[PDB]
């Protein structure tokens, strides 16, 4: 019985509790599930194009604004003019602009020259972003082939070639696939196969910002596995500059002076960053490295502000509060904000007055405010991911950055409350009681208010552990081209040579598991740091010194062929047999599978080597009725081996003896069928 | 006394179609506490069983929210709003009034609904090496037939035993096997069925 | 998360004891009242009993037909339900359950297949299938335990293949009837792994 | 100032003259009224609407697309109405050629 | 307590069956809420408006 | 959606009977055990007493105050819980609460404001403050029963004005203190609705 | 015997802060099915109480996920996750194990957290009109004074002292307290706190 249905209720309470706590914990990941950042890609002003680089442009204070490009045959001739209101002039004399946005590596992706001449700078930009934040998140980029992986990437109409009726003379078909921002997230979605929502979101200045809110609702509700979210603004024509000049709001020198007295404008970057979002659970679970987690990003509109180009104070104040209310933090829990900063004299105000108001009302101490734009500039549809880059790199530096030109706070703002602190020094931030928590806002010119919350990625992945092994991992990189196989080698040579004391199975591993088999493919066995180091120094001229050099194009299963005599000397196996457990282990099976039959086990043989062989009127393995078995005994266990290192046979081919070899390891007879 | 519950068998459920069962219950299962005390159960062929729905109406955690429940203070209905292709198996109606539960039930046969076929009826006199062996097994096989409501007779039967596969997924048929293992002599002294299939008895012998 | 993985399968004679253990982690064990089911095979479960949890302490219940036969334990530190077998006999061939509560069975093991049966491991008298005039195929007589595939021109023919359920008789031994449904001449393999007796057949009306 | 999303589905369209080409009046506007990205801006402004004004852009799929984001943007709990479609105008013959 | 061995923890389970209920409805109503259509503005070829 | 809202406050003196009615709609009210909660006046709680559910049956259980005084009914066709007050005395004066369980009070009633006083209904002895050389007050002794306002300035001074609580003395009435701090000649101004006495008055040291 | 149930039954908490109350079960409060038996109310200052945490750990539907909780076999922990300008107010430990339910408990009195300031003592002498309408009533303001720990003092003794000590205000966040001293015709021919915002007791008469 149930103690009178004591025991029957409670047994019933026992399971609708349980499933409480389960249902609870669905809501729970359903609105507020922590969305990991798996790895972190960017093309920034300045020489900046890894996340690593970027840093190296944070903590020592280096403004990435130097001028115009000139690349893209702007004429900049027409663009300066005396009078400030002549047309086809801009106000701002540089800005932060990307000296490699108009090259582009047509043949790597399924891109013809003809098209990628004509694909948008800010599509070309994603399409090899989309391969870097893959490569470093330890993904192969072709492994993610019709997979649930959505792509939010966000951009700027703009103007990239010519108006699309005249058409043009080698570009005419493809003008329509290149300047069209749909495209610019179909696209990668396209060569990289994902099945995954490919949005293109739209909204100026924080684009990118609102691509991730997206983003994160995809993996919080569960449409997409894995997320793909960004944004960038590639600026290929002077246009831009030319006509928020006729706003006056541009800076002369282009440098965003945020939060300072002597903004005289809010100038101009063009830049991209791009992230790979995951949901924790599922982040960890597979083992993807989890650089830092947004909990919770808000996305509001400025509504009837003073114009559709001023922002407004009541919304930027609803909208960094719902982040911290969605992601189930507040005020006091942020340790140092990433605000707009955008640098104009009226946005700047507006924009702290919101700081102090979510923030700056209740706080226990004072909250490092900050801009990426003061170091970058305004890089439109690409802040909001440069803003995350920053906080995650402070996060995983466990430094705040400075912000440039910030020395002389903005005397328009009142600083007397002491709750926020203007980070014109870097401040360290380490890691400790509190989790360290950020906060990245982009208001656009749109009028639409993001904002989004940084937590720090979970300290959990301390307490790996260490040994020892005398595998010799191949150490395998390729590439789509061979210069590109050459220069895959200088890299990671280099790497080798600034990072040392990685470990080699560490670096294998990541070279195997982390890059796509490209159709270019250099492979070595390393022994030491100095004869892989060697080795990467000779791929990388070309010479293929203790390595194998190939060109593999539709290729991918290997078939087993099975020699048959010709190898007497059968000294081999020894080695291979004291330094593999598996060949310590199948030798020994199939060995047991001849002894029944034929009494001769291999192993007290397989020790006797050819110098050891020939004494007792006998020579190098010639004795049929004992070359045979013992010729068996390793053939069955090497074709175990490449099948126990992950190469299985596509077709079976045996010369003489090797049918025996085919009736075990194709599955056509047991180990003792095929021994007896 | 103890509360007979038993669940209607032959439950014949299509994919994409909305079906009910329902369930007996003699003595009330709907205690003083205002919660019924019966549970729904489904025991997936070569599989373990699973937690539907416990107290009537409440639905356990793992399992999606199509397997909807209510019923009166006797009468139940485990409302499946829809069924797929692994919603196959078999669902019991244990109650959870009287313990001891020694029967859970004989189960609902729940199977892919398809239109009624012709039972292949295939006599199979037994081998004569079978003969000269010591045995003998003629088999009356029946192949490609739905619903299984039929046995096979065994006239000119008590020796006669059950073999049934599960249903598959392309054709979606049961296939019978009734085996009467014989002995010596009486070899020399006819097999049909009463499925739905037909009305007429056939009758083919060895 | 939950598992509760079993252990404690074998083949035994009417009138010996065997091994049940009910492996618990994610959970605390002492919180609820380890039950026991049998599933008597393509037909209607049996409960078999439970015992209550120890802050409960109350009794151990059991089914009618196990009184005096099987006894049930628990235990915290080790995390292991006991369901002891003592004086099997012939109905005891059935795969055990160990469910998660004495009315409320939420979870299920994945079941062992006990089987208490009086025979002994040997080759299938396999006899065939001479078709009327049509069907093919061949009987598998006379085996235990088991573990069995039947294949149809070695595993070449899968279209109308019908491997029929485990046959019961009352001397102990298993019986398959595999029979293809094609117009025509071919080849049914049965193997035996415990005895290795691996028997080919050709068949003709 | 109450939570309302405008979703607007958009291909980019080139209408006026070029943004390095102003023009006499409409100067610093070829861009602040043509960026698909102030379309949804525009309506929240003049309406007053506080909530995600997201501007879409999927191709032919856009307004459905923007449709979807929407209610999903609806289901969570982000703005109270939601504003969901897409306009495809072609002012200049450019993509038909 | 007093009558029979249940009207304490009876009430327990009624109270997290009802959460359960209000819970598992919201999970239904943050993902499977329908989403009216309030009114249609439309600019369609044809004259239509 | 649930609602419990009540009814049946009053003034009464010690010794006569009361009405306290639980409205119930959303739910089954024969599910759930209905009791009855008293809140005295800015402290603690104390619970009066429950009726089991006509499917439970049970009893009818109250607090040891309340034996041979308070009785607690149930119906479900009208769907109203009922506290009888019987013999009512000074400790009565409390805001009654109707709660949705025997064990579990998961919901709450708004509160009924019962009040069992000896005093009658009549204007207040507003009673000034000189201040010592500081603060400017104005108590409102002698009054009953309690609704009241009291501003300074005739509600035009807001900031240090602090409405002090009703003050329980044993005659039944009640005192209130309204001062404000300020230094310096203040308006001062009671209103008891019940009774129009309406007092205005100027304070100086 | 009758558990005895205590918690700190003061919390000054600070919105933005995380605070955790505890609670004495003097007795075992872990019933033999594993779950405990306590509850968690929270009665709003001029409002119904509310249902928080029941069994323990299982939080009500409703209110915010805030009331986190959990405890030992007698010690019991509510972990408020953070508390806002809403969160303020009497917070019950009730145990629903040995019904009846009479004590609610003293209850928790949770407040704005700030720090300590200074008690303003205002002695306040009686109107004489008051003197010729037949009573007398010196009152000892308290104002701008938390946390709310100090009683009056009449000397010169007590016992004729009502207590009439206001709520919380928002933007100043303190206290304030009326201590009434009613008295006769005769005799009124002193008054000091012992508050932690002082430590020597300030000494002003009439």
């Amino acid at each position: 019985m149930a103690s009178t249905d004591s025991e029957k209720v409670a047994e019933y309470l026992r399971r609708a509790t349980l499933d409480l706590r389960a249902a609870r914990q669905r809501i729970r990941e359903l609105e507020g599930e922590p969305v990991a950042v798996v790895a972190m890609a960017c093309r920034l002003p300045g020489g900046v194009s890894t996340p690593e680089e970027f840093w190296e442009l944070l903590s020592e204070g280096r403004d990435a604004v130097a001028g115009l490009p000139t690349d893209r045959g702007w004429d900049l001739d027409s663009l300066f003019h005396p009078d400030p209101t002549r047309s086809g002039t801009a106000h701002q004399r540089g800005g932060g602009f990307l000296t490699e946005a108009t090259a582009f590596d047509p043949a790597f992706f399924g891109m013809s020259p003809r098209e990628a001449l004509a694909v948008d700078p800010q599509q070309r930009l994603m399409l090899e972003l989309s391969w870097e934040v893959l490569e470093r998140a330890g993904i192969p980029p072709t492994s993610l082939q019709a997979s649930p992986t959505g792509v939010f990437v966000g951009l700027i109409p703009q103007e990239y070639g010519p108006r699309l009726a005249e058409g043009g003379e080698g570009v005419e078909g493809y003008l329509m696939t290149g300047t069209t921002t749909s495209v610019a997230s179909g696209r990668i979605a396209y060569t990289l196969g994902l099945e995954g929502p490919a949005i293109s979101v739209d909204t100026a200045c924080s684009s990118s910002l609102v691509a991730v809110h997206l983003a994160c609702q995809s993996l919080r509700r569960g449409e997409s596995s894995l997320a793909m979210a960004g944004g960038v603004t590639v600026m290929p024509t002077p246009g831009m500059l030319v006509d928020f000049s006729r706003m006056n709001s541009l800076a002369p020198d282009g440098r965003c002076k945020a939060f300072s007295a002597g903004a005289n404008g809010f100038g101009m970057a063009e830049g991209a960053g791009m992230l790979l979002l995951e949901r924790l659970s599922d982040a960890r679970r597979n083992g993807h490295p989890v650089l830092a987690v947004l909990r919770g990003t808000a996305v509001n509109s400025d509504g009837a502000s003073n114009g559709l180009s001023a922002p407004n104070g009541r919304a930027q104040v609803r909208v960094i509060q719902q982040a911290l209310a969605e992601s189930g933090l507040g005020p006091a829990d942020i340790d140092a904000v990433e605000a707009h900063g955008t640098g104009t004299r009226l946005g700047d105000p507006i924009e702290a007055r919101a700081l102090f108001e979510a923030y700056g009302r209740d706080r226990e101490q004072p909250l490092h405010l900050g801009s990426v734009k003061s170091n970058l500039g305004h890089t439109q549809a690409a802040a909001g991911v440069a803003g995350v880059i920053k906080m995650v790199l402070a996060m995983r530096a466990g430094t705040l950055p400075r912000t440039l030109h910030a020395s002389e706070r903005s005397k328009e703002i009142d600083w007397s409350s002491g709750a926020i602190s203007l980070l014109d020094e870097p401040e360290p931030w380490p890691a400790g009681a509190r989790p360290r928590r950020a906060g990245v806002s982009s208001f656009g010119i749109s009028g639409t208010n993001a904002h989004a919350i940084i937590e720090e990625a979970p300290q959990v992945v301390e307490g790996e552990r260490v040994e020892a092994g005398d595998v010799v991992a191949p150490w395998v990189l390729s590439a789509s081209s061979a210069e590109g196989l050459r220069a895959q080698a200088a890299r990671l040579a280099a790497h080798l040579r600034e990072h040392p004391g990685q470990d080699p199975r560490d670096i294998a591993y990541s070279l195997a598991t982390g890059r796509a088999a490209l159709p270019h493919r250099a492979a070595f066995a390393p022994v030491d740091e100095s004869a892989a180091l060697r080795v990467l120094d000779g791929l990388a001229t070309g010479n293929a010194d203790g390595a194998a050099v190939g060109t593999s194009r539709a290729q991918q299963r290997a078939v087993f062929v099975f020699p048959g005599q010709g190898w007497q000397w059968a000294g081999m196996a020894v080695d291979l047999l004291d330094t593999s457990p598996v060949f310590a282990a199948a030798l020994r099976e199939c060995a047991d599978a001849l002894e029944p039959h034929l009494d001769f086990e291999v192993i007290p043989f397989l020790r006797a080597e050819a110098a050891r062989r020939e004494q007792d009127a006998a020579l190098s393995t010639e004795r049929v009725d004992v070359v045979q078995p013992v010729m068996f005994a390793v053939m069955v266990s090497l074709a175990s081996m490449w099948r126990a290192h992950g190469v299985e046979p596509a077709a079976v081919i045996g010369h003489s003896q090797g049918e025996i070899a085919a009736a075990c390891v194709a599955g056509a007879l047991s180990l003792d069928d095929a021994a007896r | 006394d103890v509360v007979m519950t038993q669940s209607p068998l032959s439950l014949p459920v299509t994919p994409g179609e909305p079906a009910s069962i329902s369930c007996r219950s003699s003595q009330s299962l709907l205690h003083s506490n205002g919660y019924n005390y019966l549970d729904w159960y489904l025991q997936k062929p070569g599989q373990s069983p699973q937690l539907l729905i416990y107290l009537g109406s409440n639905r356990a955690s793992g399992v999606p929210d199509r397997f909807s429940g209510s019923g009166s203070g006797t009468d139940f209905t485990l409302k499946i709003s829809r069924v797929e292709a692994e919603d196959v198996g078999v669902y019991y109606c244990m109650q959870s009034l009287q313990t001891p539960r020694l029967t859970f039930g004989p189960g609902t046969k729940v199977d892919i609904k398809r239109t009624v076929a012709a039972p292949s009826v295939f006599i199979f006199p037994p081998s004569d090496e079978q003969l000269k062996s010591g045995t003998a097994s003629v088999v009356c096989l029946l192949n490609n037939f739905y619903p299984r409501g039929a046995k096979v007779q065994w006239k000119v039967s008590g020796n006669s035993q059950e073999s049934v596969t599960e249903q598959d997924s392309k054709d979606s048929t049961y296939s019978l096997s009734s085996t009467l293992t014989l002995s010596k002599a009486d070899y020399e002294k006819a097999c049909e069925v009463t499925h739905q299939g037909l009305s007429s008895p056939v009758t083919k012998s060895f | 998360e939950v598992q509760l993985v079993q252990s404690g399968g074998g083949l035994v004679q009417p009138g010996r004891s065997l091994r049940l253990s009910c492996t618990a982690s994610g959970f605390t064990f002492g919180d609820y009242a380890m039950s026991w089911v049998r599933q008597a095979p393509g037909k209607g479960l049996e409960w078999v009993g439970f015992i209550r949890s120890k802050a409960y302490g109350g009794t151990t219940e059991y089914a009618a037909s196990v009184k005096g036969r099987f006894t049930i334990s628990r235990d915290d530190s080790k995390s292991i339900a006991y369901l002891q077998m003592n004086s099997l006999k012939t109905e005891d061939t059935a795969v055990y359950y160990c469910t998660r509560g004495g009315t409320l069975f939420d979870y299920w093991g994945q079941g062992t297949l006990v089987t208490v049966s009086s025979a002994s491991t040997k080759g299938p008298s396999v006899f065939p299938l001479a078709p009327s005039s049509a069907a093919l195929g061949c009987l598998v007589k006379d085996y235990f335990p088991e573990p069995v595939t039947v294949s149809w021109n070695s595993g070449a023919l899968t279209s109308g293949v019908h491997t029929f359920p485990a046959v019961l008789q009352s001397s102990g031994l298993y019986s398959l009837s595999s029979v293809v449904t094609v117009p025509s001449t071919y080849i049914c393999n049965v193997n035996h792994k415990p005895s290795n007796t691996k028997v080919d057949k050709k068949v003709e009306p």
